[PDB]
């Protein structure tokens, strides 16, 4: 009952789903897409990995628990609002921000994208919590 | 076969670093020079000078497109025909192919062939069952076609 | 065109209402789904359906479709999906522990 | 023109719907739903050519990936119970 | 729209999808329908997407790569879908329309 | 059929010029139909019997009254007197004041982003509640 | 600075998020939730002093102007409701420390608590209809999970019932927002109030006002929309039930109040006579159910229904004395119903039974609890040194001043019947000889109930302290011109 | 180990093609995305997730530089010393290294080590002779050093 064809087409189909979800996420402010559909299809790529494999194997391949993901994404959205609050502005004012981690020095981005990033992480986490909670119930 | 391609890419990097200009034209010039240099040094590598796998995977892409068009013309002349004429079959075929990548590209090629459809690759990687749409029409000629297909798949992997 | 959308959301409302008033629980959740579809189509219809470009400023058209009702619908869609997933897992739990589907028999 | 292709795809979707209504086994209904989704992707492509907008191609690749994931899920369901196995 | 190739690609993909539908109706077994549906609607949808790709590439000068990745994805994924449904039907002890010489 | 209703509502969203709604609608209807099929195949095999929808006359009268009532309120509301809208500001200031060309997403995260935070909260509560219902079995 | 208005919303929210990380560490769950609830009470008191000193507080969320972004508005009534919510939440949280077992609070209990108080606190301060929708679903989703958590058969069944009803009412609020957007074109309270007052002679506004009555009366149980509430509140455990009875039905009452004092003012005669008859039916249903049952939880449930009917009848008169009376009665009734559910929980803990006919003789073993329940019963009825007197006094006076004799007599007889129900509990349970129970020392959980009782007694004594807040609340409710010139600057 | 690097490069190409901008910044973005994707798909490959060979060849470069400096300090204190003190040696060492590339990088590392010089790697790929400059000083400690060196060479190639 070897699923060699299913596993190999999963291995070559999962990267284009992941690139498609990341491209949906990054192009949200200018074209259709956003954190919602990008998070749902990142979860769909992990769903395809769940369909090709076990439930312990996929958490071995992707070593995340998703409850911390939904908590940290909620933290990103609220912290974007708080960083808006401190500088004599109302909550979620959304000015620009430089990130030099150092990665690609002084990357100037609009802070609505980190709000979208919180949306992204909570959508991925919620969908995966639902699916792998139902899966191992028995 | 990928190590030679990576080695040609990094020799193009060394050529771009040997001058002080960084541009795609210098990358193509350095890639051509590295192609000549790897042609000189074919003895040390083990698999193959890397252009032959590139040309035969281009051959497999063209075989995919051509067998797709031929398969849909065959289905076109089966469906618009009076539909009492077909004769089904399910048959086995032995296999010499070992890795699961060549087995699935053989299966994906032979699915898209006119008159055939895969079901039950065996548990052992030793036989493949397949559903023929027309039994007396394509059962030995298309077996020669799939022998040529798996011959080309064998000579991809040397 | 809005008249046709009104006379089809009315049929979605009538179907949802008829499935909610039934004896089995899965029919009730199907009626919940149809009621959600009717409400979201009603938001889109009452926002307006006059022809223009999709809400994207790259397309430089003279007039655009209204951007507000689409955002309100997308909010309502994700909220309705959360409640629907919860209520489906709840129905699964009640099938597992109680052992019946009859809604009138639930006492 | 484009309206002719929409009529032809609409009648094709009606044909796949006739196969999803009847057909004794479940597998006929599954393949009919798969082809119906792919035909829906074609309808979205042609109506995007009609509306003269490049704003719906993500819908097309989305319909493709959703159709593949749903069909492999239900094909796993017909084979020996679960769609998601338990850990060893 | 003004191109012969774009129009003939769109109409050929549409007609070939309708051929997939009448093959879904007329063929007697699950496996023959798998043949017809798989190959014919795969090539039909790729012809339609190539036509739409070429139309937006010509009369708008906009290179849309999402259509090309859709074509590659559908080509990769619809025959393996037909393979999985056909193996799922065969393992369910389902056989129709006068089985010939076939082995297990 | 509920699945077909969902995918055709997505096709309405395509046809009424709403791309984001179509994308999210397609994915959410596929997940929800998978959850309905989860809920179907674990029905108890006793007292199931697969029986049709029982016809009661009062249910049909109430349902037709509900549908025609909300239809006629929608027609009366849509076709009366009106003030226009406030979306000229959003099509005039999505790029001049915010950083965006999309307008559904800029409404969702910048102009009215205060209520997107709490739908994220609703999804979080839903996932945590599903986990809590499945795992906690004190009886 | 000006973000003080968000501190009732932001403080529990953050808290709920950081309670997700450590489920199995119940001690730190208790410590963080307790400290954050105390900070919530302090921040709500600071907000109430802020709205008392200078005017009504409006905050645009972005830097966007008043029609076009989300605006949060705190007037004096919303600040009073936030402070009352904070006090009830603190008492229910300490009762939750003593009452909820270990297994239920390893599975995210305090997170769901904090999300419920997020939902109610966000619902009392908002300036948009659709944002109010979103806060209703935050509140309702957390209430679904708090109702079902634990997973016995009873709370499974009535979670199915409660969830079904609230899904239907959520869809109805969606279609009401859709109709009103098609008529007006805006979504914030103040600007659509201005637009409705610019075309106030149209019948469709009356139809949509009646639809909002139906939605918000599905939220807070009015006749004939009450039918979900007895079984749904017979299901949950005791501090969850105290949260539900204190908070959930009273935000529908506030939404009716804001709707008919802000939005729909033209053609007032039809809407107010409809509210009057629905309120009379609600009072009659509540007192019939309170008389009928020999079960403690059902008695307190139908007292919730009766007090909601009295508040709606106070809303149905557009006089400032009736509005003042229903604000006083609203605050004390939130506090009092939370108190009475905590009493019922302590008595059930002692007796291992909920039937009044099963046990007697609790004064001989639990004197402090007995006389505390006696004072709680007399304060529920409306005896003048206690809390709920000046509210129904002003309601009765405003109904007599508008020539409604029969309805005022209905209010007074309802007060009599609710006194009879709670004193039936006291006289059959506490008095008599000892037969029903076994001596068991209670501990700890009696003290939040005593804290609520002391605050209710001090509320009844000190009306002159707590009145000028209610006077500014009345001055902004019967004049929405100050509301719409505060927001639309 | 090179196939994964080539696969990451072509996935960065697919990322640059999925948009319409061609620049090195988008190439680095696509390379990071492909690094994450290949971290997800580590199960299908056979050798190793490819960052560990990159870090250990950086380790071998640093070992080359450090042993060069230590060797020249050792020769500095041998030559300026009164030259009657050194004790020569030639000794064998067994070898588990199979391919000639790891054998010659072992030989080029152990030539440049303080106090050692290679002569006569055997005809069999099984033993290696070596000339020690100081016999009693470095004959068992430096043997532990070369055991650590060939251990690091073994964990380069997994
Ligand atoms: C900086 C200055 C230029 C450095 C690079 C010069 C060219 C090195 C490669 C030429 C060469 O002989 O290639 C292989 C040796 O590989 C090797 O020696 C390993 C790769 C060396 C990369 C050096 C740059 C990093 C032969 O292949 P082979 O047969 O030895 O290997 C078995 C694989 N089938
Ligand atoms: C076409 C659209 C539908 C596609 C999916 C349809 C097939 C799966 C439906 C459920 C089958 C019946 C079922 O409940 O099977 C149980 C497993 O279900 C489960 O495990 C339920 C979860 C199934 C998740 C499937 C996800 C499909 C794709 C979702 C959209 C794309 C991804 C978006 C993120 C086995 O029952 P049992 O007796 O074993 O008991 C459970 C403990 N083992
Ligand atoms: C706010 C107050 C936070 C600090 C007090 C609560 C945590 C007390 C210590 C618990 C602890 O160490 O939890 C670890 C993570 O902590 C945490 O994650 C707690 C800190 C949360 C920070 C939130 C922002 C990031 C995981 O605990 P474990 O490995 O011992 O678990 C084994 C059985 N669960
Ligand atoms: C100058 C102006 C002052 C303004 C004040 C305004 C505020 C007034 C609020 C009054 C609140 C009273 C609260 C009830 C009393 C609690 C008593 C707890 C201890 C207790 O039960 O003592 C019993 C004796 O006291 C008793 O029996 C006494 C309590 C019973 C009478 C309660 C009368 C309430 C009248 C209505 C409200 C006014 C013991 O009795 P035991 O025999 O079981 O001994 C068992 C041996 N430990
Ligand atoms: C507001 C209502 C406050 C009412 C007055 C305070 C009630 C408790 C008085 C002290 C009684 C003994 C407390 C013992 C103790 O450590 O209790 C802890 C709870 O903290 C507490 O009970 C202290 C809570 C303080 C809340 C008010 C803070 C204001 C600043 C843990 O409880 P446990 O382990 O004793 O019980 C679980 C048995 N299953
Ligand atoms: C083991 C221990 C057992 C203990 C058991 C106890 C059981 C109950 C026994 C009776 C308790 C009696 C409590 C008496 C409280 C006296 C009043 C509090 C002082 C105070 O500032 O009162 C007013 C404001 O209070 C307020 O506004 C506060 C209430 C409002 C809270 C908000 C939520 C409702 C101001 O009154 P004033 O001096 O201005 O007016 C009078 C003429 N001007
Ligand atoms: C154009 C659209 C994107 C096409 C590329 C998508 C990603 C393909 C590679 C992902 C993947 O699974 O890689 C390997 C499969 O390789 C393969 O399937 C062969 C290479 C595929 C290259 C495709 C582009 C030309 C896994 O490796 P493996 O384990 O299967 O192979 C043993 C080697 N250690
Ligand atoms: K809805
Ligand atoms: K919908």
């Amino acid at each position: 009952r070897n699923d060699v064809i299913l596993r190999t087409t999963t291995a070559v189909v999962t990267p284009i789903i992941v690139l498609f979800s990341v491209q949906l996420f990054f192009a949200g402010h200018y074209y259709p897409g956003g954190g919602f559909i990008g998070g749902l299809m990142t979860a769909g790529a992990i769903v395809l990995l769940l369909l090709a494999f076990d439930i312990e194997t996929v958490r071995k391949m992707v070593p995340i628990n998703y409850k911390w993901l939904v908590a940290i994404g909620l933290l990103f959205a609220v912290g974007t609002g708080m960083s808006s609050m401190f500088l004599d502005r109302p909550f979620l004012t959304h000015a620009y921000k430089y990130v030099h981690l150092p990665l690609l020095d002084h990357t100037s981005l609009h802070t609505a994208v980190l709000f979208d990033l919180g949306v992204y992480f909570v959508v991925v986490g919620v969908t995966m919590i639902i699916i792998e909670t139902i899966g191992e119930s028995d | 076969m990928a190590f030679q391609i990576l080695l040609n890419v990094i020799l193009a990097f060394v050529w771009m670093f040997l001058t002080v200009s960084f541009d795609g034209a210098s990358f193509l010039v350095g890639y051509m020079i590295g192609l000549f240099i790897l042609f000189i040094l074919r003895r040390f590598f083990h698999s193959r000078f890397y252009l032959v796998p590139v040309f035969v995977i281009i051959k497999l892409l063209f075989i995919f497109f051509k067998e797709l068009i031929l398969s849909n013309i065959a289905v076109a002349k089966v469906v618009m025909q009076r539909s009492l004429t077909i004769q089904p079959a399910i048959f086995a075929l032995p296999t010499e192919l070992k890795k699961e990548w060549e087995i699935t590209v053989l299966a994906m090629l032979i699915t898209l062939t006119p008159g055939t459809l895969v079901l039950d690759v065996s548990d052992d990687g030793s036989t493949l069952y397949i559903h023929a749409l027309n039994s007396p029409d394509v059962h030995e000629a298309i077996e020669s076609i799939k022998q040529s297909f798996e011959k080309t798949i064998m000579e991809v992997s040397k | 065109m809005e008249l046709l959308m009104i006379v089809v959301i009315g049929c979605l409302f009538a179907a949802a209402t008829y499935l909610l008033l039934s004896k089995s629980l899965l029919r009730i959740i199907i009626g919940t789904g149809l009621l959600s579809h009717g409400a979201h189509l009603l938001l889109l219809t009452m926002g307006g359906l006059k022809a223009g470009a999709p809400p994207l400023l790259g397309e430089k058209a003279s007039r655009y479709v209204d951007p507000l009702p689409q955002a309100l619908i997308l909010t309502a869609i994700v909220i309705s999906f959360g409640v629907t997933a919860f209520f489906l897992v709840l129905a699964y739990r009640s099938y597992q522990e109680i052992g019946t589907d009859h809604m009138e028999g639930m006492k | 023109m484009l309206n002719i292709a929409l009529v032809i795809l609409s009648l094709a979707m009606v044909g796949f719907l006739y196969r999803v209504v009847k057909g004794p086994s479940t597998a006929d209904r599954i393949i009919a739903l798969d082809a119906m989704g792919i035909t829906l992707a074609g309808i979205v492509a042609i109506v995007s050519m009609l509306l003269n907008t490049s704003a719906f191609l993500d819908v097309i690749l989305l319909i493709g990936i959703l159709a593949f994931v749903g069909t492999v899920a239900f094909a796993k369901f017909l084979e020996k119970g679960v769609v998601i196995e338990r850990g060893n | 729209i003004a191109n012969a190739l774009v129009v003939v690609l769109i109409l050929l993909g549409a007609v070939l999808t309708l051929l997939s539908a009448v093959g879904a109706i007329r063929l007697p077994d699950v496996y023959t329908r798998s043949h017809a549906i798989s190959k014919s609607t795969t090539l039909g949808i790729m012809c339609i997407l190539l036509g739409a790709f070429l139309h937006f590439f010509i009369e708008n000068n906009h290179f849309n790569s999402r259509l090309l990745l859709g074509i590659v994805f559908i080509f990769m994924t619809s025959p393996v879908a037909a393979h999985l449904i056909s193996r799922a039907a065969y393992y369910a002890n389902v056989e129709r329309w006068e089985g010939t010489v076939r082995d297990d | 059929s509920l699945g077909a209703v969902g995918y055709a509502v997505a096709l309405f969203f395509v046809l009424f010029r709403a791309p984001d709604l179509a994308l999210t609608q397609l994915v959410i209807e596929t997940i929800s139909v998978a959850l309905f099929l989860l809920c179907f195949y674990h029905l108890p095999k006793f007292t199931q019997k697969q029986e049709s929808v029982r016809f009661h006359l009062g249910n049909a009268l109430v349902s037709l009254a509900v549908g025609m009532t909300m239809s006629i309120i929608a027609f009366l509301a849509y076709a009366g007197k009106h003030f226009d809208s406030i979306s000229q500001y959003y099509v005039d200031n999505t790029y001049e004041k915010a950083a965006g060309k999309n307008m559904v997403n800029v409404i969702l995260v910048d102009f009215r982003g205060f209520d997107t935070l709490f739908e994220i909260c609703v999804l979080a509560i839903a996932a945590l509640g599903i986990y809590a219902m499945v795992k906690l079995r004190l009886a | 600075m000006s973000n003080l208005l968000l501190l009732p919303i932001v403080i529990p929210l953050v808290t709920a998020i950081v309670l997700i990380f450590f489920p199995k560490h119940v001690f730190w769950q208790r410590v963080v939730s307790l400290a954050a609830t105390v900070g919530l009470v302090v921040a709500s008191g600071a907000l109430l002093h802020r709205v008392h000193t200078d005017g009504i507080q409006t905050l645009n969320v972005g830097n966007w102007p008043a029609p076009f972004g989300i605006t949060l508005v705190s007037d004096s009534l919303s600040a009073l409701l936030v402070l009352t919510t904070s006090i009830i939440a603190l008492a229910c949280l300490v009762y939750s420390f003593y009452a909820i077992g270990h297994k239920r609070e390893t599975f995210y209990y305090y997170s769901f608590f904090q999300f419920l108080i997020v939902g109610v606190n966000g619902a009392f301060t908002t300036g948009d209809l659709f944002n109010l929708f979103v806060f209703f679903e935050v509140m309702l989703m957390s209430s679904y999970v708090l109702l079902v958590l634990g997973g016995t058969k009873i709370q499974l069944r009535e979670t199915i019932k409660y969830t079904l009803v609230n899904v239907i009412s959520s869809a109805l609020f969606v279609v009401a927002v859709a109709y009103l957007y098609a008529v007006t074109g805006t979504l914030n309270m103040a600007h659509l109030a201005d637009r409705i007052n610019a075309l106030g002679s149209s019948p469709i506004l009356t139809v949509i006002a009646v639809l909002f009555i139906i939605v918000f009366g599905l939220k807070g149980a009015i006749f004939p929309l009450y039918f979900w509430l007895p079984g749904a509140y017979y299901a949950p455990p005791t501090p969850v039930l105290a949260l539900f009875g204190g908070l959930l039905t009273k935000v529908g009452v506030y939404s009716i109040l804001r709707t008919f004092t802000l939005l729909f003012t033209h053609d007032a005669a039809y809407t107010h006579t409809l509210l009057a008859w629905l309120a009379l039916g609600t009072i009659i249903i509540g007192v019939i159910g309170a008389v009928a049952y020999n079960d403690m939880r059902y008695i307190v449930i139908y007292n919730i229904i009766a007090a909601v009917g009295v508040m709606i009848f106070g809303i149905s008169i557009m006089t400032p004395e009736s509005v003042e009376g229903t604000i006083f009665y609203l605050l004390q009734d939130m506090v009092m119903k939370a108190m009475l559910f905590l009493f019922v929980g302590i008595i059930f803990s002692i007796t291992r039974s909920n039937d009044i006919r099963s046990f007697s003789g609790l004064i001989t073993s639990y004197p402090l609890l007995g006389w505390a329940f006696f004072i709680a019963a007399l304060s529920l009825a409306g005896i003048p040194p206690l809390s709920g007197f000046i509210g129904k006094l002003l309601i009765v006076k405003a109904s007599f001043d508008a020539q409604l004799i029969f309805e005022a007599i209905v209010i007074l007889l309802s007060s009599l019947l609710v006194l009879y129900s709670v004193m039936k509990i006291f006289m059959n349970g506490f008095w008599g000889e000892k037969k029903g129970f076994e001596q068991k020392q209670v501990d700890g959980r009696l003290f939040p109930v005593l804290f609520l009782l002391v605050l209710s007694v001090a509320y009844g004594i000190g009306i002159e302290f707590v009145r000028p807040f209610v006077l500014d609340a009345v001055n902004v409710l019967v004049d929405p011109s100050m509301y719409i010139e505060a927001v639309l600057k």
